[PDB]
């Protein structure tokens, strides 16, 4: 069933900020995954990578938040 | 990852599960019993009348007390 | 020759041709299976069936368990 | 009420029936009589084991042949006529007002459906169209039934001599 | 007492209405991830959250969108076959057996057969109301599917009707009380999930709508709100014989949710398969229909009518 | 193995050459399969499985990519490290364009320098086929990387000197890191 | 029965209402000469397009009318079975599939659906 | 099978107990009706110009059979004298009125 | 199943089609006389857009012509790069002939599996010349431009 990966789950979402701040990123970006700040943008976007993930995941970004 | 497809499947089943118990539970409240009489056969049906005839409910069964209390002799 | 040629060519009906043979003759079977205990005397009987003593059926109720 | 609502459903449709003249119009119409009917017999019957039967043959497989040889079409689509829909609005509700007015009983059959059979008979405890249906199979009676199935074989001969004209 | 009898059945109907309605057209989404999962895709992730109202949004679009009506004077015959299509689609369900009674609904094999047999209607009056050659053919290539497979269809009922012992659906549960009736008649049940397939138009059997050979077949000329009722009524199709197949095989416990579970799974086959098989020809799918079911099913009811005879003898 | 039905020389394979057996085995084996359907059920627990592969969508917009340093998108002019225009009006790009997609007309700054005025591309007519970079000798004009540039109005599309200059202010970053690349390798 | 009846014109009432409904909330667009023509691929429609009535479709529609009633004819066999005589019900019904089974098998050496056209 | 033979017999044995105790209570009732039923069709037609009860002015509907022979009326019959809402409540049992 | 372009005029009796008229030309772009109006390395161009699931062997067939007349060959590198681009786009062509056969007879999930992995090949068309299709890398004195590196490995793990 759940080995070690409800786990992961609780990392992303309690350190999200809650069941409020992982729906959020959910709702807007339709995935939540964990990585590490690559650099911040100048204009609020957040940069993130993971050599977790493969190519297509291995790097994203979560644009500036005034753009709802 | 798997899981994506879980929302889906539970809604329906969900759905699906839902009619019995509706008709059950609307049965056993505003009836008196979770089932309704089946009809099917002759004999069904007449005790059907002769219980919908002995009291307007047949669901509002009447136990041994409807029996007369006593006979004198 | 015919007998691969057939099982080679409509697998389907043969296997179903071997099935219908099967039952006719386990069907036969059942019908002389039936009228070994004479079938007809039935163990339960439809209906209220009632018999005044003597009668030729009274005669011939089974008296079994089943 | 249902049973003479029924007749007044028939007769409504019938006099749509002669009058229109597109075949798709008239098969349509055909179809809606043969729902009726079905519903009619089954209810002056024992049960409705007939009505399901003749609807799977005639109306099921057997009116496909009628509408789709009579797809013919015209050519073109149906004009239909608002006019004639609204009489027959007209006829059924005067006929339905009627319906309600005519007698009750008097009114209805007197065949004996299942529960219109009296109490004590021990006969009609059992199930529905296992008496019904007893003599089409049990002899002597049931060699017609071999007379019908040889029957649709044959037929199947003749369509193939009929339907085999060169192509 | 006895109106209480009436009202609750009619609301059980109309209850069983909204849920199958509501459950089919969103059980589209079903169909979209998992086939999206077949294939590598991820399948619809994007609207709500997790593409969850995504067959909503789709209702939205047909309905706002306009009605191109055919040829001037069309508008009831082509307003007509859509209304005709579901309605048979959902009231093919009353027949569903329940232990708590809906119906005390007996012959529910012959209301099966005969409300499987109405879709030919449906579809060919759609076809011809909307004349235009392209959904004309698909009119007659779904018929032609429909009405070969029906004789098929119908023996194979008789062999589960003999073994049950009555045309009574309910009586599906009391045999199959001990052990699932799929293990014992496994071949029945690749063939009837063929016949089940042909009647729902769906894949491998797919030439009544299907894609690339005809545009979309008869429904080549419908505008949004008859498209969307039928293609509800074709989801509602493949539900119900989704649950005929459960009822049949695998258990026949309605009350007990792993029915439900069975329901998703099988109906889950119906796409498993949808993303996998190649299409039939036309005359190779009439040989399946003819040549091969009709003696399958002729020899396992010569095969059956005698072990219930031997059954009978034994007791 | 069952034997051929045409011997085969070598530099060839042919793909039917192996026969049907006719042994009992062999036929029953085909049988079987056909009575219960083996080949489909080998397919079918396939796909079955093949859930079982995460899939590979890129989340675009959030996710997105790979490109390699030599793509070939939106047109820009580049300007020297000073900030002069790089180009000098040599219309070798007009004369190799292969579409015909850029118009040059050129003249003399007030200071004497060879310039353009106008300079125009139409990326309705431009086929992106990196003609014109591959021979401006002092590579003034490059496919920027932009690729997203989509316009709800074609006249939005034709390119003046004015809005290329602005392209190549925007993206000048990127443009170096490129050119940094590949200039010793193109 | 009636109470199926019912549900049924319920339904049909309750689908037209939201059909009709439909047809309400969809907007309209001025009519359009070429909006309402059939859909031939994008390429003018031919001369009227009713298809030739020189087909088989009848023919194979009428082995469906024939095994059609002879189903109606077996249906039965089910509830008849526990009452009706054990040696003609036995022999009768066999013989019914029997004919079936010979005349497909016949049929299959005659091989009537491989038409040359 | 066994198991489904087993119940089903059950309930037919458990029938025949029950049937008798419905016919019983069944004869009284069809006996006690026709009495009023008879008094009607004398007290209805009193004022008719050769009205003979359970007959048709004269000639009896039944004649090969014996006297004291009782025949049960059709249904309609025995509703001679009844409304709808009676009639219908054991007519259109089936159809669930 | 029409390519988009094709148009058949069939005539059909039941169902079987007994006159099958294609018209051919509903594309036809006047490129014969457009390639004589332009040069030959800017006539390159439309030969990749001619047979255009075929990228690169198109390129070859002209660049040997033109190499042909002006009596040139090209070094044993460009030879053997314009091999493996030969055989790597006779990979992209049957993917692309299989898959729109497998929807032609209706299966949908072969096309799929393999326009996943046409998606690595045309990412190394990318890699190399800088175009996802429609290259121009195969120029008469043998290929436009040398590859990048590592792109040898990444064809291997591709090929395995
Ligand atoms: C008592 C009743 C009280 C009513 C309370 C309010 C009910 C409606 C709740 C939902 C409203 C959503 C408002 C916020 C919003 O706009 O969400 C948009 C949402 C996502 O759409 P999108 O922009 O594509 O983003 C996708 C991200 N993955 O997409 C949507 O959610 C829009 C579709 C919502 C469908 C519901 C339509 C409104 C009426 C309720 C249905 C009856
Ligand atoms: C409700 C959803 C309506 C969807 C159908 C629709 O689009 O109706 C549009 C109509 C007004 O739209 P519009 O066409 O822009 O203005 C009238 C032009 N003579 O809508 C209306 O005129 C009535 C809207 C009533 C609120
Ligand atoms: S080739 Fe370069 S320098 Fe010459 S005109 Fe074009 S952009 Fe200017
Ligand atoms: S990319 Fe090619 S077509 Fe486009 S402007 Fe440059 S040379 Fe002309």
């Amino acid at each position: 069933l759940g080995i070690n990966r409800l786990t992961k789950l609780f990392q992303m979402v309690r350190e999200a900020g809650g069941l409020k701040q992982a729906y959020l990123k959910l709702y807007r970006n339709d995935d939540l995954k964990i990585g590490t700040l690559v650099g911040i943008d100048k204009y609020g976007n957040k940069y993130f990578e993971n050599p977790y993930y493969f190519y297509g995941r291995n790097r994203w970004i979560e644009f500036a938040p005034h753009v709802n | 990852m798997w899981f994506e497809i879980l929302p889906g499947a539970v809604i329906i089943t969900t759905l699906l599960s839902v009619p019995i118990y509706a008709m059950y539970g609307l049965d056993k409240l505003m009836i008196g019993n979770a089932f309704r009489r089946n009809m099917d056969e002759r004999f069904s049906r007449v005790m059907y009348q002769r219980d919908f005839r002995l009291t307007d409910n047949p669901y509002k069964m009447n136990g041994l007390d409807a029996i007369p209390d006593e006979k004198t002799n | 020759s015919l007998l691969k040629r057939a099982w080679n060519e409509i697998p389907d009906i043969v296997g179903g041709s071997a099935l219908a043979l099967a039952g006719i003759v386990m069907a036969t079977i059942g019908v002389a299976n039936y009228y070994a205990k004479d079938g007809d005397n039935r163990r339960y009987k439809l209906g209220y069936v009632v018999y005044r003593h003597d009668d030729p059926r009274a005669l011939k109720v089974r008296n079994d368990e089943d | 009420m249902i049973q003479l609502m029924l007749y007044s459903l028939i007769i409504t449709t019938s006099i749509i029936f002669l009058n229109m003249i597109h075949p798709l119009a008239l098969g349509l119409t055909l179809l809606i009589q043969t729902i009726f009917v079905c519903l009619l017999t089954g209810l002056m019957t024992k049960s409705f084991w007939y009505s399901y039967i003749l609807f799977l043959i005639f109306l099921g497989g057997m009116l496909v042949l009628f509408i789709y040889v009579t797809s013919l079409a015209s050519n073109e689509m149906f004009n239909l006529s608002m006019k004639l829909t609204l009489f027959s609005s007209l006829i059924l509700i005067f006929m339905l007002i009627l319906s309600f007015i005519m007698d009750k009983t008097s009114s209805s059959l007197f065949l004996m459906n299942n529960d219109m059979q009296s109490i004590i008979n021990m006969n009609s405890y059992f199930m529905e169209n296992s008496l019904s249906l007893n003599k089409l199979y049990n002899f002597p009676t049931n060699f017609i039934t071999i007379l019908l199935m040889n029957y649709l074989l044959i037929t199947l001969i003749v369509i193939v001599k009929i339907t085999k004209l060169f192509k | 007492m006895f109106y209480m009898e009436f009202i609750l059945s009619l609301i059980g109907s109309l209850l069983l209405i909204i849920c199958v309605l509501v459950s089919v057209a969103f059980l589209t989404l079903l169909e979209r991830k998992v086939l999206g999962y077949i294939q590598i895709r991820k399948g619809p992730n994007k609207v709500g959250l997790m593409g969850i109202p995504q067959p909503f949004c789709d209702a939205i679009k047909l309905f706002t969108k306009e009605q191109t009506y055919p040829l001037l004077s069309n508008y009831l015959s082509y307003y007509i076959s859509p209304i005709f299509s579901l309605f048979l689609s959902l009231f093919v369900w009353m027949c569903m057996p329940f232990f708590v009674k809906l119906y005390s609904f007996n012959l529910g094999g012959l209301f099966f057969l005969c409300c499987t047999s109405l879709g030919v209607y449906t579809v060919m009056v759609a076809g011809w109301s909307s004349n235009s050659n392209y959904a004309l053919l698909g009119g007659l290539r779904a018929v032609a599917q429909t009405i070969s497979y029906e004789v098929s269809l119908a023996l194979i009922l008789l062999s589960f009707i003999f073994l049950i012992g009555s045309y009574n659906m309910i009586y599906f549960f009391f045999y199959q009380v001990y052990m699932w009736f799929l293990i014992i008649l496994f071949p029945m049940a690749l063939v009837w999930v063929s016949i089940s397939l042909a009647e729902t138009n769906r894949t491998p059997f797919d030439f009544a709508e299907g894609e690339s050979e005809l545009v979309s077949g008869f429904n080549v000329e419908y505008s949004s709100g008859g498209f969307a009722l039928i293609f509800m009524a074709e989801y509602a199709s493949i539900l119900f014989m989704s649950m005929l197949f459960c009822v049949i095989f695998l258990g026949c416990d309605v009350f007990n949710l792993l029915f439900y579970m069975k329901l998703t799974f099988i109906s889950f086959v119906f796409i498993w398969v949808r993303g996998t098989l190649p299409r039939f020809r036309y005359d190779k799918l009439m040989y399946l229909a003819w040549k091969c079911f009709l003696s399958f099913s002729l020899n396992y009811l010569l095969f059956f009518i005698g072990f219930k005879i031997l059954l009978f003898s034994l007791l | 193995e069952p034997k051929d039905i045409v011997e085969v020389p070598k530099g060839y394979v042919y793909v039917n050459n192996k026969e049907l057996s006719m042994e009992f085995a062999d036929i029953t084996d085909r049988a079987a399969s056909t009575m219960f359907f083996g080949e489909l059920l080998r397919g079918f627990a396939v796909t079955l499985a093949h859930i079982f592969k995460e899939p590979a969508t890129i989340n675009y917009p959030f996710e997105k990519g790979p490109l390699s340093p030599r793509f070939r998108g939106e047109h820009a002019l580049r300007r020297y490290p000073s900030g002069e225009e790089r180009c000098i009006a040599c219309k070798l790009c007009e004369a190799i364009c292969p579409a015909q997609a850029i118009t040059i007309e050129a003249e003399e700054r007030a200071d004497g320098s060879r310039r353009t005025t106008r300079y125009d591309i139409d990326m309705t007519k431009c086929i992106y086929c990196g003609f014109c970079q591959e021979a401006c000798p002092v590579d003034a004009i490059v496919e920027g990387p932009n690729f997203e540039f989509s316009t709800e109005t074609h006249e939005e599309l034709l390119y003046n000197k004015e809005k290329l200059l602005c392209n190549g202010d925007k993206w000048e970053s990127e443009i170096a890191s490129n050119l940094q690349a590949d200039h010793l390798y193109r | 029965m009636f109470s199926i009846i019912f549900i049924a014109l319920l339904i049909l009432l309750i689908t037209t209402i939201v059909m009709f409904l439909a047809s309400i909330l969809s907007k309209k667009a001025l009519i359009d000469r070429e909006k309402s023509s059939p859909f031939e691929c994008g390429f003018d429609p031919k001369s009227s397009s009713r298809l030739p009535f020189s087909l088989r479709f009848f023919l194979i529609t009428i082995i469906f009318l024939i095994f059609d009633v002879e189903i109606a004819l077996i249906l039965p066999m089910i509830i008849i079975m526990k009452y009706s005589n054990i040696m003609i019900w036995t022999i009768t019904s066999i013989i019914f599939i029997l004919i079936l089974l010979i005349g497909l098998y016949h049929e299959w050496n005659q091989g009537m659906l491989n038409w040359s056209n | 099978a066994k198991k489904v033979k087993r119940d089903e017999i059950e309930m037919r044995s458990a029938q025949n107990v029950i049937f008798p105790i419905l016919v019983a209570e069944r004869d009284r009732e069809f006996l006690r009706q026709l009495r009023r039923n008879r008094d009607e069709e004398a007290e209805l037609m009193k004022n008719v110009p050769g009205w003979e009860v359970g007959t048709w002015y004269g000639e009896p509907v039944f004649k090969t059979l014996p006297e004291d022979t009782l025949v049960t009326p059709i249904f309609k019959e025995f509703y001679a004298h009844s409304d709808w809402k009676s009639y219908a409540k054991r007519a259109h049992l089936k159809l669930w009125s | 199943a029409a390519h988009g372009v094709l148009r058949l005029v069939l005539e059909l009796d039941g169902e079987t089609v007994m006159r099958a008229d294609p018209h051919i030309g509903l594309l036809h772009r006047g490129t014969e006389k457009l390639i004589e109006y332009k040069t030959y390395t800017q006539a390159l161009p439309y030969f990749d857009r001619l047979d255009y699931v075929s990228m690169m062997c198109n390129e070859q067939c002209y660049s040997l012509a033109v190499e042909k007349l002006l009596n040139i060959d090209v070094p044993l590198r460009a030879k053997y790069i314009r091999t493996l681009f030969a055989e790597i786009t006779r990979i992209l062509n049957h993917i692309m002939a299989v898959g729109t056969h497998a929807l032609d007879v209706g299966a949908l999930t072969p096309f799929f599996w393999l326009f996943e992995e046409r998606e690595k090949m045309m990412e190394f068309y990318e890699r190399v010349s800088g175009a996802r299709m429609h290259a121009a890398y195969i120029r008469p004195g043998g290929v436009s431009l040398d590859m990048p590196l590592g792109l040898m490995d990444d064809i291997y793990e591709f090929a395995s």
